[PDB]
Order: structure tokens, then C-alpha cells, then sequence
């Protein structure tokens, strides 16, 4: 009873797992003269609310509410213009002077979260309004630059179709296919790489040749480099209240050994997924272009590549049976690893099946992807009214019948 | 003074609903010097805005701009050594307190910035006042 004084003083958070149920049941049924009253008293006038609540909880089966009502009834809870003019309506936090690490209005604070996927949970970063607008002007500049780009396939369906048809012809011809999947693309990249890339670039104008200065871009990218992310609290109680874990060890090393409890994380290389997609896209595109140019000049074999900012595909058109070229593939892997483009072991580098955006292409035809569409149709019953549900089922069935599934199956879905 | 006397003439369309309205009005009209008028004009406009906002919600205007400790010690209540903070509007009834801090921001980003800052600086006070004293309910009135 008294242990709430030394511990947290909130009576509404007292857990029932610390005390037995028999003691709670028998304690609430003890003597109480001024803490209970006769009758239910549905009118409930002001001044006697606790007594009515205690009576209503006692007449019911549950006694934990009665116990906490008894606990709270017993009172166990016991002339310059720059300093004097910043409190009425003055917007002191307006961004007017900024440094390389902040903007006089925060530090681009972020929040971590999850999003469920079929394989493994995907990272997610939520931004406050200021950092949202800042990263969003970065986004707009980067989509502009990538719209100037030609080989990118992230938001241009024409180039995606060109890549698809080139892939189909390549498979039909006997082209060399390299479906590259990059591991840890998000948590490995750092803004400083983009800083160096944009510092070394020129970004020439179409007609003026004026060599646009990206000073604002550099400053905001430095801001992004100096972003701070706040850890979710739930893991904070999970680790504080209390199997060997490295992050749990780091927490156990950093509650009072160096400072206070960890609540804000700050480091060099984060590149929050969902925040710098297109800048990383253009960086990967130009790096892959450099690599394919190097392959052309070294191994006299003709490369083409398509990149989607997370995975890429490279077609190798060969002069003049597939065991004489492991060396250049290892060389390309080494050079990519020299850059910040580590390749996951899931990449397949032969010439029978090609992969891009989960759309396999094989000699002669294309995989129907039946069971994926069937499972998608069976799931995601987004129900508000029957009419919209019929519309959604119709759309999903159209998508399913597009990839040659069957028509004796869609009838069963309709049934 | 092409606009100073113009401002004095055109600010006459104001209702002195409260005593402090006239108290600040007479001081403003009886003082024409380059350095103060902007300061007390801003403060009178802010006082009008906060008065509208708080008597929108059963106000008791803080004409003294004093701390929470003294207003809690006005009646019989022990001092828990509360951290200092200046309230805009207070209403205490029985053993309860209702706190209202209002502001105005024409741009959204600054509006939620001030809202979050005020909410954070008013939440932390409950953990100290509840331990050895009475409650409070913090309400924030933000006007765009
Ligand atoms: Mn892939």
C-alpha cells in the first residue's frame, strides 16, 4: 500500500500482478462508515461522487475499481525590446539566423516507426512540420533533377516500359542478366555523401551555362545530416523495467554510466527511409553509369542498366559457355563495395530468368503470378458499405484476370 | 506625424468593456513618445486578444502577471516548491485549477511549434503539484 509513495504516485497505473486476488477481495469488504452509502443514488449530485462510485463498484463483481476508489478516498496521494517583448504574441522562434547544425527553430526532429511487409518489417520515419517542408523541398528539387534524368525508373512509366521491353528482348536473345539487390540501403547511406556529390557537381543550365550554385541545397543537406530522431517510448519502459541483446546491452551501458536515459538518437549515417529516396536514386544512377562505363572500357562488353533506388538490373550484350567472365563480375562487385552500394547475396547473375520489381521474365513468356493475386483478392476486405466493397472486388478481379489466372476461379471469388 | 495622430483618431472605435481596457487606453493616449507607443500598442493588442480568448472560457484575467505559487498561496494551500511559470488565465475551484495559455500565430508551422512548447511546459508541472498538493487541467487556445 505504502510502496506507491516511493514508486510512481499515480494510483490509476497500479498493476494487479503485484498483489494476490484474495487479499484484494477481502480488503475491500472491511469496515467503512464514511466511504460508502446506502442505495445506488442514480441522481449523483456533486459532493458525494466517490461514495457513489465505490458503491457502484462494490455492488458489481469487480473489486479492483473498488480498491483503487478506496485508495484515492483515503488521501494516500500526498527599456530593452529583446527580453520583455517575447511573451505576448512575439514569434521569437521564427527562422532568421541559421547555422550549419540547426535553423534556430529546432533540429529536424524525427520519430521512428514500423510498417508491416510480407518478408520483414519496414522502417518508417515521421517528420515534424518544419523538417517535413525542408525534406520536401529537397524532394521537389530531386524529382526535378531526376525528371531531367533519362535512365531512372521510379516515377516515369515510359522508361519502365522501355526497361521491360528491353528485358524481354534481352531474354529472348540470350543476353547476360544481372539482377542486383542491395542490402541495408537505408541505414547505410549518409547525407555527407550527398554533400560531397553536390559539392563536386556543377548542374549546368540548359541555355545559360551559368553553373547554378546549390548553396541552399548544401545548407539543408547539412541540416539533414544534423537531424535528431526520438526513440519510441514503449521500448523505453520495456528496457528500463526489464536473453542477450546488443542494443539492450547498449541501453544497459547508457542509463547512468555516462548521462541520463537515452531518448534522442544522433549519428552520422542514417538516411531515413522514406525521406531521401530520390537523391539516393540519382546518386545510385550516376554511380551505376560510372560502373557500366568502366565495364565497357575494360572488358569491351556492352552494358545497359536500370535502377529503382533500391534494386537494379544490368543487361550485358556480349561479343562472339558462360564460365569465362566470373572475374569481371567479381570486379564489379568489388568496385560497387568500394562505393556505398553493398550488394545483397540474393543477386543472381546468369541468363535464364530476369527479375525487376517482382516481375519475372522467362524465355518465351512471362510468369502469371497467380497465387499472389489470388491471396491479395482474398485479403484486404476494406469494408465500409457493400457498394464500395463490390467496386474494390471488381477492380481486384480485373487485375487478377489481366495476368491470365482463370475464369472458373473469379466466379468462386464472387460466390 | 502623418499616421501617429491618424492612429490615435482611428483607434477610437474600441469598447472599454473591462476596467483594465480603459486603464491602458488612458495611458496610451497620455503618452506620445517614439520609443514606447509600439511596445504598449503590441501589448494592448495582445491583452485584447488574450482577454477575448480567455473570457471565451470563463476567465479570471491575470492583471498582476504573478506566478502560480502566490495564487496557490492566496488561499490555504501548502507550497510544494513549484517551478516558476507565468499563467495567462487561471480558474481555481475547491481544490482544482484550470490553466489557459493563449497565443496567436498567422503561420501554421509556428502555431504547432508554440502549441507543442506550451503543452510540454504545462504538462511537467502536474507531476509536482499532484505529489503534495492539488490538480490542474491545462487548456491551450491557439488562434491562427
Ligand atoms: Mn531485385
Amino acid at each position: 500500500v505504502s510502496l506507491h509513495e516511493v514508486k510512481d504516485f499515480d494510483p490509476d497505473v497500479l498493476p494487479p500482478e503485484v498483489y494476490k486476488e484474495l487479499c484484494d477481495a477481502v480488503y475491500k469488504s472491511s469496515e467503512k462508515c464514511n466511504f460508502f452509502l446506502e442505495g445506488v443514488l442514480d441522481v449523483c449530485p456533486l459532493g458525494l461522487l466517490l461514495k457513489n462510485l465505490t458503491t457502484s463498484s462494490y455492488v458489481d463483481e469487480e473489486y479492483f475499481m473498488c480498491f483503487k476508489y478506496l485508495l484515492i478516498q483515503g488521501h494516500f496521494d500526498q527599456f530593452t525590446n529583446a527580453a520583455l517583448r517575447n511573451l505576448c504574441f512575439y514569434s521569437e522562434d521564427s527562422p532568421t539566423e541559421f547555422t550549419s547544425i540547426s535553423s534556430n527553430s529546432g533540429n529536424l526532429k524525427f520519430g521512428l516507426s514500423y510498417k508491416e511487409q510480407v518478408g520483414s518489417n519496414r522502417e518508417l520515419y515521421v517528420g515534424d512540420l518544419n523538417t517535413k517542408l525542408m525534406t520536401r523541398l529537397v524532394e521537389d528539387f530531386s524529382e526535378a533533377v531526376g525528371n531531367s534524368m533519362k535512365y531512372t525508373c521510379l516515377n516515369s512509366e515510359k522508361e519502365f516500359e522501355r526497361a521491360i521491353c528491353d528485358m524481354k528482348m534481352a531474354v529472348n536473345n540470350g543476353d547476360l542478366s544481372c539482377s542486383y539487390d542491395h542490402s541495408k540501403w537505408g541505414p547505410t547511406m549518409s547525407p555527407a555523401l550527398f554533400l560531397a556529390l553536390l559539392q563536386m557537381l556543377e548542374l549546368r543550365t540548359p541555355v545559360d551555362r551559368s553553373k547554378i550554385d546549390l548553396d541552399s541545397v548544401k545548407s539543408i543537406l547539412k541540416w539533414h545530416l544534423h537531424k535528431v530522431v526520438e526513440v519510441p517510448i514503449n521500448v523505453a519502459e520495456a528496457y528500463c523495467i526489464g536473453s542477450t541483446s546488443l542494443s539492450e546491452e547498449f541501453f544497459h551501458q547508457t542509463m547512468q554510466l555516462n548521462g541520463q536515459i537515452p531518448s534522442h538518437i544522433m549519428s552520422v549515417l542514417d538516411m531515413g527511409q522514406g525521406i531521401l529516396h530520390n537523391t539516393s536514386d540519382l546518386y545510385g544512377l550516376i554511380t551505376e553509369q560510372f560502373l557500366c562505363y568502366a565495364l565497357d572500357l575494360l572488358y569491351d562488353v556492352i552494358p545497359v542498366s536500370y535502377t529503382s533506388s533500391d534494386d537494379q538490373i544490368t543487361l550485358i550484350k556480349t561479343p562472339s559457355d558462360a564460365a569465362e567472365w566470373l572475374e569481371m563480375i567479381c570486379f564489379h562487385e568489388f568496385l560497387s563495395s568500394k562505393l556505398n552500394k553493398f550488394v545483397s547475396p540474393k543477386s543472381v547473375i546468369g541468363t535464364f530468368v530476369a527479375e525487376f520489381k517482382s516481375r519475372f521474365f522467362v524465355m518465351g513468356e512471362e510468369t502469371p503470378l497467380l497465387t499472389k493475386f489470388v491471396a491479395a483478392a482474398l485479403h484486404n476486405v476494406k469494408c465500409k458499405t457493400p457498394t464500395q466493397l463490390s467496386e474494390t472486388i471488381d477492380t481486384i478481379c480485373d487485375q487478377c484476370i489481366a495476368n491470365g489466372v482463370s475464369t472458373k476461379i473469379v466466379t468462386r471469388i464472387s460466390k | 506625424d502623418e499616421y501617429v495622430q491618424e492612429l490615435k483618431g482611428l483607434i477610437r472605435k474600441h469598447i472599454p468593456e473591462r476596467c483594465e481596457f480603459g486603464h491602458q487606453k488612458v495611458t496610451f493616449l497620455s503618452q506620445v513618445h517614439p520609443s514606447p507607443l509600439l511596445t504598449e500598442g503590441f501589448k494592448l493588442l495582445s491583452s485584447l486578444v488574450e482577454l477575448e480568448s480567455c473570457e471565451a472560457h470563463a476567465c479570471q484575467a491575470n492583471t498582476d502577471q504573478r506566478f502560480v505559487d502566490v495564487i496557490l498561496s492566496d488561499n490555504g494551500i501548502l507550497c510544494p516548491t513549484l517551478p516558476k511559470v507565468i499563467p495567462d488565465g487561471f480558474k481555481l475551484t475547491g481544490k482544482t485549477l484550470i490553466l489557459l495559455e493563449t497565443f496567436v500565430r498567422v503561420n501554421p508551422d509556428e502555431f504547432e511549434k508554440k502549441w507543442k512548447a506550451d503543452m510540454s511546459k504545462l504538462l511537467n508541472l502536474k507531476h509536482d503539484l499532484q505529489k503534495s498538493g492539488v490538480t490542474l487541467v491545462p487548456i491551450v487556445d491557439g488562434r491562427s
